[PDB]
RNA sequence: CAUUGGUGAGCAGCGAAGGAUUUGGUGGAUUACUAGCUAAUAGCAAUCUAUUUCAAAGAAUUCAAACUUGGGGGAAUGCCUUGUUGA
């Protein structure tokens, strides 16, 4: 190409190194908490005093700052110069600096946080030379002046272009233009990147997670639109719902089903994959709010298929697995609840997965169908199927019963299913 | 078929004739030894006579594989630090045979599916397998164990190949179409390339990346080779997560269906226009074949002011079925008149932007455009229907003049003479009417026996040649207006035919498979080719040198020269 | 093999105060200095004038 | 067209010339373009004469001097037909060896030609300064090399390097070694002081087109795409001779110490950078900055030459060599 | 372990300086022939030499409901907004319609 | 602005295979 | 009364799951298609070095050389040419 372009590639090669008085007052003027004259006056012992003093705060307040005491906090650190190691070593000392990163992530409204950071921005330069996992991980402080500094050191990368327009300015970055930069497709590729890596670590919080599950229901809110571009969103978020689910977390567990149920609203999804989902949901349910919220999205889900075998049994294993995590005191008592979100479908194929796998709670079934204003489809199948229970199964005064119930409530419709099979 | 030849630089500098009659059906070398599978499942193992010469000559062993050890022999491979070991895939499972003694050394567990294809795996030992359901199996071979299972669902498995950039990637190309990239570190599909060739002409049939360049090479069916990038991540620390989606590169192509129309597009004998039954008309070139590009069917915005009416879902023109060309105004307006299958009006064309022209010709007695033809100074469009009528049109604005109403039958071909003196027309009422043009009467009305199907107008001598139904050449001496030549001999319909560039030969294909060559002077038929396969179009250079014809079937265009 | 290169710190030569002057570093070598009765001649001669 | 290479004395800025028009001045490590100018008459080199500011190109016929930012200065009226261009820093001597026979050398300072001499041998084919005695080793047709000082109008010593004409020589920065090569494939080491030949390759297979030494006698050689590198050839022992290959593992020889091609190429010219371990190659499609180990030397002298300057301390330092500089006719050997 | 031996490539014997490649593979300056076993590890070698080692062979080996279901979903399908319903119902906000 | 999606010239570099011509080897 | 002047508000007409203008990048062509590297009658292309050497051949204008200068005057000191003294 031209030779100004390839001179601006080498320019941004050596963009960190001070070959000149100049250049080094200019990297060592930008700072997090002093201004250009004071951090161009001051030197890398004053610096490292301030971040001593910050790193036992943090570890008196969390105690897993002592590993960057021992390492990235030690005086051979004030001596060494990260552009003469080699390739290795500067992999390793990302690798440390990623890990402080994903720590101290979540402190980050405290002058604690902000002093330990700035001796890591002035004297590692993580500001030009790393800047996505910086961003990435105070990403949701968005309207603090933490972030607005963050914002007038940073070099922005390719993809926060929308924060290079907001870079040095006076107003904070807006929501609609978090919107956007979630809105591109290989940014979402990146964030669940770092929150896999973020989960694997095991330190998420619940601020952080509110923020990113928000972007991820406005992204899809975004592209209601677009059924391809939904399309390709499937994977993504699906994805980073199924490692949302695995890990340990009640908040995790949360955040993952309001991304479920929001993408499973927008999207008509296969039949196959509402089975997984629910099956993933119920292997790893192990706390109570969960098990509410856990509940609550099932019968969307459920509801949300419309389709052909819309409201078939549920098969084997996950029936099994669903009746070991919510018995059915919890399901009646969720039934009786007043609020009544609808769940009628998801109720149907219930209660023919009990008439063709358990054949015992059939009393359960009837205060079930009392409790419920069932659909006239879903009452010819659940008729149906007790009508082939009868003829197979011996004879039962709960069957009886039930039968009782429809020919007090809906008999002609229990003739038609006699006329069509039977007497 | 039977033999396997070794060319270099084109010329075959070797011949190596195997010892059976059946075909030969697959063609693996490695080392000294070049190992040719023929169908009934023997491989012929030939070996270099000195280990200094450049290919195998000699008959080394002939191995075999029975119906108790495999299956049809799908694939041959060598893996790499493989000592004399040829890794012969069947049907059912995988075998290494030692070709210096000949001797089998190992049989694998035999695969409950049906195996299509192999690829040496670029690390040790490592075969990819691609089934007839959607499966990869990754099979080692030091031990005989499937190590991976990569299931494409509802496909058929047809070309696979490895990255070698320093990624781990794997390119996957399906009987349909498709072509899918999966990263094996990761257990992830990167992505998926849909419809790339036609699922018609066999999908994709090979894909290939290139060793150590992020650059696959497909080439499909449909007389196309392609080949795409993967342009580096837009990431900083992340990388190997974020990998950017193939996107293309270069490509070569020509006609997926048989030519339906050529014609000469200048008289340097530089250029050739194309149209063909998958509705594309292209310029192929007869000097360099890399400036062949495809004429755009990109249509141009109105000067009325309405919005153009049609699908919102874009295709292609119908198939042509006439073309004229002229390039006396050439970069200043259109200078071509295309008549497409089944329509009710032409189109021009651009051949200096190779792109569509802004007028359309109508016939305005809802007839199709039968035939059509443009003046010498390139100012005056002759459309033909299929109910009598020559309209006029203006190729500058594309405006409407005229129409001559004298026959009432269909109007199978129309000429000006190089003066725009005479305009002869000729149709299926077995009438030829000569016409002036610079006044507006008409100059005669000759009626031969049979109906007319086609006309060619040499203007350097005012002659014209006119192809019956009672299977003959009428020339007509266009001035003193009647016949003068009267060639006989053609047993079976006349598809094509065309005059010298000089004006002493008609050189016509038909359909008995012939080809040809009649004398105007003495009268007589002085030379015939037969052809396999019959032809459709013949055409003269402008210049001397060239005829080019094309045929029923392939998709090319044959070219002949004149030892005349 | 012990592959090993010029590698200079910008910590060491170019200070990280402003206000810090730079470090002059000198190599008296005869062949790296070379006009020595030359320029101590001219030296003298601008002295006298 | 094929580019040439000249790196300023600090090593920190890098002057480019393509035979065509292409000049620029760049500071090569920053990134910067301080001045690039499309000159249409064929270029044949450049020289930054005395800072990054100043820099003298020849061109079709004439010399012309240029500011840091192309803004031409002047265009000399007595340096016709020039391809070999030179600066004694000292003495603030710009010297222009051409096609002409003659040899210039005009003080840049004053704006004065000092001298004007005429070599008989004809057009120069080669031309290299010795540094720590300043004076010009021209190499001619004939094969002869010879010495040259602005005072003598006559060539201080002829030495007969070669059979046929010289190809390119180039000597040591302490001043006692010239390496010389010349289209009869050969190479020779010389001794300068005394100026006794030390050893001589005889058959290169291929002539060589250019030669250097760095500042720790290493001794770069190439002979179409071909650079390599010989450690230790200078020294005045028989068995220094620089060869190709080890007969047997042959613990004498010297086999080379490093070697590189650029495949489709053949480079034009080549220089070690200053003060960094590198030599500058530059050749018919650009310029490639190879990684030598041992080549530069580590340590400098900030009263000499700094790498690190700021402008403050520049421009101080070219008035006080405008003060200290030296006549010309203190030019011996 | 392996699954099969070769009794002839065990007995085979080749040169190694009569061709670059091979004087590429050597090891000592006085070695000139090496047998097969040998042969071939240097051979094997030198491959990892040229192409690396990677990690999809050298760690991963295919070999109560669990959490891998949707993994495993989403990577089998490929068309996941699914259109062999045919429900009748009618699909909101995006009409199916052909002009006549 | 959105993410400037561009794609810029590619440039075959070098390239290393394998000889099966040296795998291949003769008898005693 | 006109505007062959601008800025807007609506029709008639054209009219298939939209339309119009501007714009960054990359690819292919712009001359008529015989494959890469090198030390080259071959070799390499995963390498040229523990054959890279020896033998042979190879030395005019006894230095002819700016064909290369904006116009006039000069040129102390330089430089060129010619003669002279002294070694």
């Amino acid at each position: 190409s031209s030779l100004s372009d390839q001179l601006a590639q080498v320019a941004s090669n050596n963009a960190t190194v001070a070959l000149d008085r100049k250049r080094r007052q200019k990297l060592h003027s930008a700072s997090l908490i002093y201004n250009s004259k004071t951090a161009a006056t001051q030197d890398y012992d004053f610096i490292f005093e301030n971040a001593s003093k910050a790193l036992e705060e943090l570890s008196q307040i969390e105690p897993k700052f002592a590993i960057f005491s021992r390492t990235l906090f030690s005086e051979s650190s004030i001596s060494l110069d990260r552009n003469v190691q080699t390739k290795e070593e500067i992999k390793d000392l990302d690798n440390a600096i990623n890990a402080y990163l994903l720590l101290a992530s979540s402190k980050w409204y405290l002058a604690p946080t902000l002093h330990a950071t700035e001796w890591l921005v002035r004297r590692f330069q993580i500001h030009v030379k790393n800047t996505e996992m910086l961003l990435l991980s105070t990403l949701n402080y968005y309207q603090t002046p933490v972030f607005k500094r963050i914002l007038s050191i940073i070099k922005l990368p390719p993809l926060f272009n929308c924060l290079s327009n907001f870079v040095r300015s006076e107003k904070p970055p807006t929501a609609l233009t978090m919107i956007k930069l979630f809105n591109d497709m290989d940014f979402l590729k990146l964030y669940t990147s770092y929150l896999d890596q973020c989960i694997k670590h095991n330190a998420t919080y619940t601020n952080q997670l509110l923020f990113t599950t928000c972007c991820f229901i406005n992204v899809v809110a975004f592209n209601s639109n677009n059924d391809e571009k939904l399309n390709q969103l499937v994977p993504i978020l699906l994805e980073i719902s199924a490692k949302l689910l695995a890990s340990k977390s009640k908040d995790c567990q949360i955040a993952a089903h309001t991304i479920l149920v929001v993408f499973a609203t927008a999207l008509p999804l296969k039949k196959t994959i509402i089975l997984a989902a629910m099956e993933t949901i119920l292997s790893n349910l192990d706390a109570k709010e969960a098990k509410h919220s856990a509940l609550l999205t099932i019968c969307k889900l459920f509801q949300t298929l419309k389709g052909q075998g819309n409201v078939d049994q549920l098969p084997s294993k996950i029936f099994k697995l669903f009746d070991s995590k919510f018995d059915t005191v919890s399901i009646l008592t969720f039934l009786d609840k007043e609020d009544k979100p609808v769940c009628d479908k998801f109720i149907t194929s219930y209660t023919r997965s009990i008439a063709r796998y358990d054949r015992s709670k059939l009393n359960i079934i009837l205060s079930l169908l009392k409790k419920i204003r069932l659909e006239r489809y879903e009452v010819r199948l659940i008729i149906t199927d007790l009508i082939y229970l009868s003829e197979i199964l011996e004879d039962k005064s709960q069957l009886v019963e039930l039968f009782e119930y429809f020919i007090s409530i809906n008999e002609d419709l229990v003739l038609k299913c006699l006329k069509s099979l039977g007497l | 078929e039977n033999k396997v030849g070794i060319y270099k630089r084109g010329i075959e500098e070797h011949l190596l004739e195997l010892e059976t009659d059946a075909n030969v059906e697959h063609l693996c070398i490695f080392g000294d030894y070049l190992c040719a599978s023929t169908d009934d499942n023997s491989i012929f193992i030939y070996k270099k006579s000195d280990p200094q010469d450049k290919y195998p000559s000699e008959f080394y062993t002939k191995l075999t594989v029975t119906e108790i050890q495999g299956g049809e022999i799908v694939s041959l491979q060598h893996l790499a630090t493989y000592l004399n070991k040829l890794t012969v895939v069947t049907k059912s499972n995988v075998l290494l045979f030692n070709v210096r003694t000949g001797k089998l050394v190992f049989t694998s567990n035999e695969f409950p599916d049906q195996i299509t294809t192999a690829e040496p795996a670029p690390v040790l030992d490592i075969i990819a397998l691609g089934t007839v359901t959607g499966e990869v199996i990754m099979f080692n071979m030091r031990k005989g164990k499937r190590i991976r299972t990569i299931k494409i669902p509802q496909s058929r498995i047809s070309s696979l190949s490895f990255r070698t950039d320093g990624s781990s990637h794997l390119s996957v190309g399906t009987s349909s179409g498709d072509l899918i990239f999966y990263d094996l570190d990761r257990r992830s599909r990167i992505h998926v390339l849909k419809n790339i060739h036609r699922e018609s002409y066999g999908g994709v049939t090979q894909a290939t990346f290139l060793n150590g360049q992020p650059i696959i090479v497909t080439s499909g069916g449909d007389n196309s080779l392609k080949e795409y990038v993967f342009d580096p991540s837009l990431s900083q620390g992340s990388g190997d997560v974020v990998v950017q989606p193939p996107r293309y590169l270069r490509s070569r192509g020509g006609h997926s269906q048989p030519p339906s129309y050529i014609a000469f597009a200048d008289s340097q004998s530089h250029f050739m226009l194309s149209a063909s039954k998958d509705r594309s008309l292209w310029s192929f070139s007869l000097r360099k074949d890399a400036q062949s590009q495809e004429m755009s069917q990109r249509l141009h915005k109105k000067q009325d002011g309405g919005r153009v009416g049609g699908s919102t879902i874009k295709s292609k023109f119908p198939e042509i079925v006439a073309l004229a060309i002229e390039n006396a105004r050439i970069g200043e307006w259109e200078n071509i008149i295309t008549a497409h299958k089944d329509e009710k009006f032409a189109r021009t064309w651009d051949m200096r932007n190779k792109r569509v022209g802004r007028w359309t010709f109508d016939t305005t007695d809802d007839g199709f455009v039968k035939s059509v033809a443009m003046s010498q100074c390139g100012n005056f469009g002759f459309i033909g229907s299929s109910n009598g009528s020559i309209t006029i049109y203006n190729m500058q604005s594309g405006i409407l003049r005229k129409k001559y109403k004298l026959h009432k039958r269909a109007v199978t071909g129309i000429s000006l003479d190089g003066m725009n003196r005479k305009m002869v027309s000729c149709g299926l009422d077995g009438i030829v009417g000569f016409y002036d043009f610079n006044k507006s009467t008409l100059l005669g009305k000759l009626k031969l026996d049979a109906p007319i199907t086609a006309m060619v107008y040499h203007r350097s001598s005012d002659l014209f040649a006119l192809a019956l139904d009672d299977l003959s050449i009428v020339v007509i001496d266009a001035v003193t207006q009647r016949v003068v030549r009267q060639l006989w001999g053609h047993s079976n319909r006349i598809t094509a035919f065309d005059f010298s560039p000089e004006g002493r030969w008609i050189v016509s294909a038909s359909l008995d498979s012939t080809i040809r060559t009649w004398d105007l002077p003495t009268g007589g038929c002085i030379d015939g080719i037969i052809v396999d396969n019959v032809a459709t179009n013949v055409k003269f250079s402008p210049n001397g040198d060239l005829l080019a014809t094309t045929h029923v079937t392939g998709n090319g265009i044959c070219i002949w020269t004149n030892r005349a | 093999m012990k592959i090993k290169t010029i590698k200079r710190s910008a910590d060491d030569y170019v200070p990280v105060k402003s206000t810090q002057e730079s470090q002059m570093p000198r190599n008296l070598n005869p062949e790296l200095h070379p006009f020595e009765r030359a320029r101590e001649y001219t030296k003298a001669l601008n002295a006298t004038k | 067209g094929p580019y040439h290479i000249k790196y300023a004395k600090n090593g920190t800025h890098l002057l480019i010339t393509g035979r065509k028009g292409h000049v620029a001045s760049m500071d090569w490590r920053k990134g910067q373009l301080r001045a690039e100018l499309f000159l249409n008459e064929t270029c044949h080199s450049a020289t930054y004469l005395q800072n990054e500011q100043y820099f003298a190109v020849a061109q079709k016929k004439y010399t012309f001097i240029y500011d840091h930012e192309g803004t031409e200065l002047h265009r000399l009226k007595q340096h016709i037909e020039a391809r070999h261009l030179d600066f004694l820093p000292y003495h603030y001597l710009l010297v222009t060896a051409g096609e002409t026979g003659w040899l210039k050398y005009h003080d840049v300072s004053t704006g004065q030609l000092v001298s004007e001499l005429r070599t008989k041998a004809g057009p120069t084919m080669a031309m290299a300064q010795n540094p720590w005695n300043a004076v010009m080793h021209l190499g001619h047709s004939n094969g002869t090399v010879s010495l040259w000082s602005p005072s003598m109008p006559e060539p201080l010593v002829k030495l007969l390097s070669a059979r046929g004409p010289v190809n390119s020589i180039a000597i040591d920065r302490s001043g006692y070694y010239m390496a010389t090569t010349g289209a009869d494939r050969s190479m020779k080491i010389w001794d300068i002081r005394n100026f006794k030949q030390l050893h001589s390759v005889e058959s290169l297979p291929t002539p060589g087109t250019n030669v250097s030494i760095s500042d720790t006698g290493l001794l770069a050689l190439s002979r179409g795409p071909h650079v390599t590198l010989w450690k230790d050839a200078l020294k005045l022992s028989g068995d220094s001779k620089p060869c190709f290959g080890s007969m047997g593992g042959n613990p004498h020889r010297n086999t080379p110490y490093m070697s590189h091609l650029f495949a489709g190429n053949k480079v034009e010219n080549l220089g070690f950078v200053p003060f960094e371990d590198l030599l500058g190659v530059g050749h018919q499609t650009g310029i490639t900055n190879l990684i030598v180990p041992g080549a530069g030397e580590a340590n400098y002298d900030a009263l000499e030459l700094n790498p690190f300057e700021t402008k403050k301390q520049r421009q101080e330092q070219e008035v006080r060599t405008l003060l200290n500089k030296l006549p010309a006719d203190t030019i011996t050997l | 372990e392996a699954a099969w031996i070769d009794s002839d490539d065990e007995k085979i014997k080749v040169p190694i300086l009569v061709t670059n490649k091979t004087k590429k593979l050597r090891t000592s300056y006085n070695e000139s022939k090496i047998n097969g076993v040998h042969y071939i590890n240097r051979l094997r070698s030198q491959f990892e030499k040229i192409y690396p080692r990677p990690k999809w062979v050298d760690d991963e080996s295919d070999s109560n409901g669990d959490i891998n279901a949707l993994t495993k979903i989403l990577s089998t399908t490929y068309n996941y907004k699914d259109t062999l319903s045919n429900s009748k119902l009618l699909p909101p906000k995006k009409l199916d319609i052909v002009r006549l | 602005p959105k993410v400037v999606r561009e794609a810029k010239k590619v440039e075959m570099t070098e390239a290393r295979a394998y000889n099966a011509d040296a795998d291949t080897a003769k008898a005693a």
